[PDB]
């Protein structure tokens, strides 16, 4: 399914996962293609910031779902 | 249109070196991904080195760690697997593959061509020709309307060989069997052939038998028992 | 690292037939499994990328599938030419790890070897040696039991047997079974046996001959 | 109008685009190039990716400006 990542600065990421991919594997995903590395990532979805080791699932994410990043710089 | 083409493998001592090289063509290497995979006799694939030459990541397994160099000359086009301090674990048909869009928008890369695959082969023991000896067809080898010969391609070293019939115009039921090594250290392999028994005397059956580690050639023509 | 577990080792079904591979991933891999297969004497080809996506030039027939960190690869219709070996891969973590293998053989209906054998020629006896080769023919399924005898003494040792790889067109093994001895040895008796053991085989078929004739 | 494409390889291609072309046409036009697939590509622009759905004029490209290439590792 392709969910949607937007940022503060307004620019939004289109990627195609699945609803059993772990936080790791989409955070990996940002990192292929937008350079950022993981460390630098969080991933907040209606204002909850996701754990890593949790299925998009276990969060109820369904298909279009946009989700939030925040970098830690 | 694209293609991957190795080389430099062969024959070589324990603690020898080996350079094996990828030829490419139809891809720049400067923007692709290329990896090495090895495989032992009787056994699976087993990954080997890989390299990012856009930016410049090489990867190794623990395996060959320290010993492997991987590396790649975007002038030719080329990946390089520099391989030193060779042990005898290390004989195996090693593959180069390129790793990368296979396709499909949105979807995770994979490695979509691989080349023919290189032989390396470490022992201690020297290089050996192949003695190509006649499977003749006898009273015993008929049954009938047909009649089985073949050769018998024994005691070399190493590995492969190539056995043709009548340079090629004889590929119908062939069967070359896999090389079994023999309790002297040497390879043996045997390849036969049926044909209607009504050709024995008119036609004549020769195999071709190629062996580039040895630079040997062999052709033996095949007849029936006589006295 | 990350490493992947196929199931099962070996298969066997008709030509016809559905067959599923298992592969079970050790950590989370996402979609990035890629299904290969590698005929007898040639290189890995691939089929099914990024955990189901098709790769172009593979028959429709092969599908991949994804659930958690379980991956299948299924077959709709088995054919003769898709004997061969297959390994899901893991293009995750770099330590790239393949699967262990899964070597499919066509299930054919049971045919009878046609048995022959060779006398050394003249032309081994003056390097010295002298070797015996038993020759199986076309036949299934794989299991196949050859008993050398000289002189109706069984033979232990010195007999090098291999198998070809199953036929891409009639689905059928061959077996070569050679027995290596010496030219003064060869000179010692008279009479060589050998005995086919097979399932399609009601009793044992022993072709022999006599030393100096054919 | 022609824009600059610099990769970290050292080559220097200058494409003749549009302001109306969208980022997966420009890259389409980099492939018949140099042979990267558009879904390796990542364009940067003043220290932002150009996303496949804009255009080159959302973004305020003009004349003579240059455009640095990226390439991805794995996919999906």
């Amino acid at each position: 399914m392709q969910i949607f990542v937007k940022t503060l600065t307004g620019k939004t990421i289109t990627l195609e996962v699945e609803p059993s991919d772990t936080i790791e594997n989409v955070k990996a995903k940002i990192q292929d293609k937008e350079g950022i590395p993981p460390d630098q990532q969080r991933l907040i979805f209606a204002g909850k910031q996701l754990e890593d080791g949790r299925t998009l699932s276990d969060y109820n994410i369904q298909k279009e779902s946009t989700l939030h990043l925040v970098l830690r710089l | 249109e694209v293609q991957l083409v190795e080389s430099g493998g062969g024959l070589v001592q324990p603690g020898g070196s080996l350079r094996l090289s990828c030829a490419a063509s139809g891809f720049n290497v400067s923007y692709s991904s290329i990896h090495w995979v090895r495989q032992a006799p009787g056994k699976g694939l087993e990954w080997v080195a890989s390299i990012y030459s856009y930016y410049g990541s090489t990867y190794y397994a623990d395996s060959v760690k320290g010993r492997f160099t991987i590396s790649a000359d975007t002038s030719k086009n080329t990946a390089y697997l520099q391989m030193n301090s060779l042990r005898a674990e290390d004989t195996a048909v090693y593959y180069c593959a390129r790793y990368g869009f296979a396709g499909q928008p949105e979807t995770w890369y994979a490695m979509d061509y691989w080349g023919q695959g290189t032989l390396v082969t470490v022992s201690s023991a020297s290089t050996k020709g192949p003695s190509v000896f006649p499977l003749a067809p006898s009273s015993k080898s008929t049954s009938g309307g047909t009649a089985a010969l073949g050769c018998l391609v024994k005691d070399y070293f190493p590995e492969p060989v190539t056995v043709s019939w009548n340079s090629g115009a004889l590929t119908s039921g062939v069967h070359t069997f896999p090389a079994v090594l023999q309790s002297s250290g040497l390879y043996s392999l045997s390849s036969v052939v049926t044909v209607p028994s009504s050709s024995l005397g008119t036609q004549t059956y020769i195999c071709n038998v190629n062996h580039k580690p040895s630079n040997t050639k062999v052709d033996k023509k095949v007849e029936p028992k006589s006295c | 690292d990350i490493q992947m577990t196929q199931s099962p080792s070996s298969l066997s079904a008709s030509v016809g037939d559905r067959v599923t591979i298992t592969c079970r991933a050790s950590q989370s891999v996402s979609s990035a499994v890629a299904w290969y297969q590698q005929k007898p004497g040639k290189a890995p080809k691939l089929l099914i990328y990024s955990a189901s996506s098709l790769y172009s030039g593979v028959p429709s027939r092969f599908s991949g599938s994804r659930s958690g960190t379980d991956f299948t690869l299924t077959i709709s219709s088995l054919q003769p030419e898709d004997f061969a070996t297959y390994y899901c891969q893991q293009a995750y973590v770099e330590p790239i790890t393949f699967g262990q293998g899964t070597k499919v053989e066509i299930k054919r209906t049971v045919a009878a070897p046609s048995v022959f054998i060779f006398p050394p020629s003249d032309s081994q006896l003056k390097s010295g040696t002298a070797s015996v080769v038993c020759l199986l023919n076309n036949f299934y399924p794989r299991e196949a039991k050859v008993q050398w005898k000289v002189d109706n003494a069984l033979q232990s040792g010195n007999s090098q047997e291999s198998v070809t790889e199953q036929d891409s067109k009639d689905s059928t093994y061959s077996l070569s079974s050679t027995l290596t001895l010496s030219k003064a040895d060869y000179e010692k008796h008279k009479v060589y046996a050998c005995e086919v053991t097979h399932q399609g085989l009601s009793s044992p078929v022993t072709k022999s001959f006599n030393r100096g004739e054919c």
